[PDB]
């Protein structure tokens, strides 16, 4: 019991009732999310594409946190070229967990 | 308010400052090149070198002469 649908141009695979990260949406943390574009579906029975994005299947999810993701240190070091630089970056996310997933 | 006074933007520059870090951009000798005359603590040709050279103000005639009548 789980499905496959795209929402950052990375595609997941989410069962039911359970929290994914993904990328930053224009969403408030407190209103549920909506995801028609389920690339699968899977169950005791298999139900395929024949054209990409089912065809009338969505996702339900809530948004939980709108964090930002651990800092990565970019380096950038020339050898015996007189050239360092240093530069920091924290990506943002946003939580959100699967409430429901129709057929 | 004598703690609130500033001056004009674009009244101060900071000045620069040589051989101070990578990242000040002028470091490891402070924008004066590599080797040579011109890179040495106190090198440089006085005013009217050509290198050798004879100089413009050598190469032409000196003319004319000064009229104290013209001073008053």
């Amino acid at each position: 019991m789980y499905a496959v649908f795209q929402s950052g141009g990375k595609q997941h695979r989410v069962s039911e009732g359970q929290t994914v990260r993904l990328e930053k949406l224009d969403i408030a943390t407190g209103e549920t999310v909506e995801f028609a574009e389920v690339l699968m579906i899977a169950n005791g029975e298999e139900v395929k594409i024949g054209v990409p994005f089912v065809d009338g299947g969505v996702i339900k999810a809530e948004v939980v946190a709108h964090g930002r993701g651990e800092k990565v240190k970019i380096v950038k070091f020339r050898r015996r070229k007189h050239y360092r630089k240093q530069q920091g970056h924290r990506q943002w996310f946003t939580d959100v967990k699967i409430t429901g997933i129709s057929a | 308010r004598l703690n609130t006074l500033s001056p004009a933007e674009g009244s101060k520059k900071a000045g620069k400052r040589l051989g101070r870090g990578i990242g000040s951009g002028l470091g490891k000798t402070g924008g004066r090149g590599h080797k040579g005359q011109k890179s040495r603590s106190g090198g440089g040709v006085r005013r009217g070198f050509e290198g050798g050279q004879m100089p413009l103000y050598r190469r032409l005639p000196k003319f004319g002469f000064t009229s104290r009548k013209a001073a008053i």
